[PDB]
């Protein structure tokens, strides 16, 4: 689950709005997780794409299929807006809840690896 | 004689058993690791069971 | 008598018996070495009035966690043709017991390629990792090990 | 093949012949020699380690058999062919920790 | 799977499913259809399996097939004893072993 | 397991002490049948039997959760030993 | 709107049963709990314990019979024995034989209420003088019980067999995309059942849905708390 | 035979219940169905489409508030409202505020139907001569669809928003062995249930087993084709 996903088919494409990315993520012209530059940021696919407020959605699109737990997105997570995995939340969470405290839970997991 | 065994003295078994532990060794015994303290629990099976963490 | 089903004439079980551990195969009477109940031995004795009796029970019965069907006999006695029996020994008695085993847990299992194994525990066909066919699979081993 | 056949677990025709009858005790053969040899079938013999050591026949009655042709196999032979274990249907994989 | 067409059945989707992540990961070529994609996977040894406990297909494909395997001497019936007060040694007081 | 043992661990500077005492404590406690206890009848360790939820018979773990509260007090040449079993008896038949 | 379904049978032994359209992923939702039950608890025959006049015990040698005892109740196990009479739950299957015949299945002495669904099933090979006299007691119930549970002493020499009950074979159930929505994304959940023929694929299902459906409503009126 | 059912309910928010004891494998059973379910199923809540005043994109800032225009999208993600009447499949929430404020869900300008269970919420933070208009637009909907499956503009430049429907926030069942007597080989079946308080955890476990008997109450009429 900790382990991310990195596809070579998008291959650091440029697009000026996200919405040239997005039609070509359509298409089948750039990966989802592959590393890609919007605007002048550097971003994935997925990142743009599937943007959670809180864990539980993330986890809910994902269990319905249409996200995997090893993707690059953009999720709401204890007060902080990370670019990281569902599944990784998942272990944050999976630890948290544990140990019983989520916040110290965080302060001692490396949800960098 | 006649293992007549009913639930009763399972329920009984499971009476003077509940808080107790037993210890557990596997030879060669290196550490003082090599025995552990661990509970019965009555289940159906000639073999022993064991937590997968304590096996290293 | 409850014990004694299966014993039928000499005291030795029948073909095609089951023997419960604590059951008696061949009944066997040897006189005790004779010696005084003690005080309170003598008073349950004397209460049931049971008379104690020279001979006790040194019956063979089949050892704890080994039971079966009996299918062999051989009885060999002294004094009788084709058999020469050790000094002090009447006659020896020997019983063939067949059991049968299922694949339990626990049990060891193996393949030509050396990997080891221990059946863990068994699973019902309900829940198993199956083919689009419905097709089951066997065993389920694990990738780790080789 | 050989495994199971220089064994010796395992009943063969020692000439040619035809199988007169089988059942699990005795199957007779009248070979070509003209004499009839029945072959005794051993049935779950105790082992040293235990294991039971038993002859399956495999013929029909009235088939005119070649020589050194099977008979009956052993414990561990199945059609001549040694017989350890099964074959089973095996996935590879991790379940639950089990 | 030429028996599966015969009797009236399509690629199930959950296998579609299998062979997307499995086409993600590069497991089978892409642009190709789902019935090529089973088929590379199935030279591979991996097919698509399904979870009896839940009816979902695993994420990645497994290999299955016949293997011939072994039961042997130990056995848990023959192996498993426990004692509580028994006979002792005469010599020394130690139980038997 | 056997819950808050870390806090017994700090109620003492050797553990071998604390096992000593859950040990001592174990032992009145089945010398006069639990009715030395320190415990309420909410506090008690119960059991669970489909019968009913009982006493739980082990001493060792009411010996724990006796420690657990607090109420006892422990250590070296506290009270003569002689006067603490006679008393001891004396209190509880 | 309302699912149409269609059942498509084949003997008793087969069936298919298509149940389209529906919601996404709901036909896993439905298909594998119905094969767990159908494959588990789905009440069964196949006898119980078996008697051959000479024989004292399973591994006994039938003059005779060039089959022992335990390949012969190994076949017996594959016996599939019918009921007609739901309210029979016991029966004995008498079957007698002689001469230089074949022993199948379907030699057995017939009785009312029973019936064999393969009487092309080998039994045992019978040689010059072999005479076999045979009594299957047959029971019914559900699941899978060994003979080392179960016993029996209906008379000295009884043997307990082995007993596979349930009647379904193998179930598989297969989900598609269907052409039958107002949109995408829907499924088709088509069931296969593999039966024995004791019990038709399609009773095995209704008494499948009926179970599921009992132990569904065992969720109620519970008991509440407030920690 | 007949199995305990045990509910231990937290606020409208959580809830656990405990189904035992039963039989093997009618744990998982009914296990991931309803789990199944309770995430794809029960109707519900959640806002579609947001339109926002002097902001015609998705990514760009609004002067006069901290948040940017994803973070108040977020927040209206995790708003939550009730219809009070079922004839209303829509409506539309408007906000308006000025100057230095905290801006809540509280301070969201009501409607006739349409009730906020969560009053206290953080929307936006309004600074010194913030001006801020926005109009959202709830729709009623099931399970979860995504801003890409439908993209709304009723509005010039409105923004659409993922919509999660469910009111389920989140599952995670388990199962146990449990003993009774002998056998020590039962299923307790443990259903965790998280909710965001539209509905308590036990109105939608129930409503979720009432769809699942609805759809096994869909195996009727058999239509036969034999191949």
């Amino acid at each position: 689950i900790t382990q991310v996903r990195k596809e070579k088919k998008g291959a650091g494409m440029a697009f000026a709005t996200p919405e040239e990315a997005l039609a070509a993520y359509e298409r089948g012209e750039v990966a989802l997780n592959a590393p890609i530059v919007v605007a002048g940021r550097e971003t994935s696919v997925g990142r743009l794409k599937f943007v959670f407020a809180n864990p539980d959605e993330a986890l809910l699109a994902v269990a319905h299929g249409l996200l995997d737990l090893q993707d690059v997105v953009t999720v709401r997570y204890l007060g902080r807006r990370l670019e990281t995995s569902p599944g990784r939340i998942l272990f944050a969470r999976i630890v948290g809840e544990a140990v019983g405290d989520e916040k110290v839970a965080q302060e001692l997991i490396q949800m960098d690896v | 004689r006649q293992r007549d065994i009913k639930d009763e003295v399972w329920d009984a078994l499971e009476e003077v058993i509940h808080g107790k532990v037993v210890l557990l060794n596997r030879a060669p015994t290196l550490h003082r690791l090599g025995i552990q303290a661990f509970q019965p629990v009555l289940v159906e099976g000639q073999s022993i069971q064991l937590h997968p963490l304590v096996c290293e | 008598e409850a014990a004694l089903r299966d014993l039928d004439e000499e005291g030795i079980v029948r073909i095609g018996a089951e023997v419960k551990p604590g059951d008696i195969l061949v009944g066997r009477t040897s006189f005790k070495g004779e010696q005084e109940p003690s005080p309170e031995e003598r008073l349950l004795r004397s209460i049931f009035g049971e008379k104690a009796r020279d001979v006790k029970d040194t019956s063979l019965r089949v050892p704890p966690g080994e039971g079966g069907i009996v299918v062999g006999r051989l009885r060999l006695r002294r004094g009788d043709p084709g058999v020469e029996l050790k000094p002090g020994v009447r006659e020896v008695v020997r019983v063939f017991v067949a059991q049968k085993r299922k694949l339990q847990v626990g049990d060891k299992l193996a393949n030509r390629h050396g990997n080891k194994g221990v059946v863990a525990k068994i699973l019902p066909v309900e829940d198993m990792p199956h083919l689009p066919d419905g097709t089951p699979v066997d065993v389920i081993l694990n990738p780790l090990g080789v | 093949e050989r495994v199971v056949r220089d064994s010796l677990a395992a009943l063969y025709a020692e000439e040619d012949g035809e199988v007169v009858k089988v059942d699990g005790t005795r199957i007779a053969v009248r070979y070509e020699d003209g004499r009839l040899v029945e072959h005794p079938l051993r049935r779950y013999a105790r082992s040293n380690q235990g294991t039971a050591f038993d002859q399956r026949p495999r013929v029909r009655v009235g088939q005119r058999v070649k020589k050194g042709d099977l008979l009956a196999d052993g414990p561990a032979s199945e059609e001549g062919f040694l017989a350890l274990g099964q074959n089973v249907l095996v996935a590879i994989m991790p379940f639950d920790g089990y | 799977f030429g028996k599966r067409q015969g009797e009236g059945f399509g690629v199930d989707k959950r296998e579609k499913e299998v062979l997307a992540r499995a086409e993600k990961l590069g497991l089978v070529s892409p642009g190709k259809s789902p019935e090529e994609q089973l088929k590379e996977l199935f030279d591979l040894g991996k097919v698509v399996l399904y979870d009896g406990r839940t009816g979902e297909p695993f994420e990645g494909p497994i290999v299955v097939g016949q293997m011939f395997i072994m039961k042997l001497y130990h056995m848990v019936e023959d192996k498993m004893h426990a004692r509580s007060t028994g006979p002792y040694s005469l010599i020394t007081q130690q139980p038997l072993g | 397991a056997e819950p808050g043992i870390d806090k017994l661990f700090g109620m003492v500077d050797s553990k071998y002490r604390l096992t000593v005492v859950v040990a001592k404590r174990a032992q009145q406690l089945l010398r006069h049948r639990f009715k030395n206890t320190v415990l309420e009848p909410e506090e008690r360790p119960k059991m669970r039997t489909l019968e009913g939820l009982y006493d739980d018979p082990n001493a060792v773990t009411w010996a724990m959760k006796e420690l657990l509260t607090g109420r006892l007090f422990f250590g070296e040449n506290l009270v003569p030993e002689d006067r603490l079993q006679k008393e001891m008896e004396r209190l509880y038949p | 709107k309302a699912p149409v379904f269609t059942a498509t049978t084949q003997g008793d032994h087969y069936g298919e049963f298509v149940l389209e359209p529906l919601e996404r992923g709901f036909g896993v939702t439905l298909g594998n709990p119905l094969r767990r039950i159908l494959l588990s608890s789905i009440p069964g025959t196949a006898v119980t314990s078996v008697y051959i006049e000479d024989v004292l015990h399973e591994f006994s040698t039938i003059p005779g019979v060039k089959e022992d005892v335990v390949e012969i109740i190994l076949n017996l196990k594959e016996l599939v024995v019918r009921f007609l009479d739901p309210k029979m739950a016991s029966t004995t299957l008498i079957l007698r034989a002689e001469g230089p015949k074949e022993v199948r299945a379907g030699d057995f002495t017939p009785s009312a209420d029973v019936e064999i669904m393969n009487p092309d099933l080998h039994i045992a090979t019978l040689e010059e003088g072999g005479k076999l006299y045979m009594e299957v007691r047959v029971d019914r119930g559900v699941g899978y019980v060994p003979a080392e549970r179960h016993g029996i002493k209906d008379r000295i020499n009884a043997i307990p067999v082995d007993a596979i009950f349930s009647p379904v074979r193998r179930v598989a159930f297969q989900v598609e995309d269907t052409r039958l929505g107002q949109r995408t994304d829907l499924d088709k959940l088509t069931l296969r059942i593999w039966t024995d023929g004791s019990v038709t694929p399609l009773e095995a299902l209704n008494q499948a849905v009926a179970i599921l459906k009992e132990h569904l409503n065992y969720f109620a009126n519970p008991e509440a708390s407030l920690l």
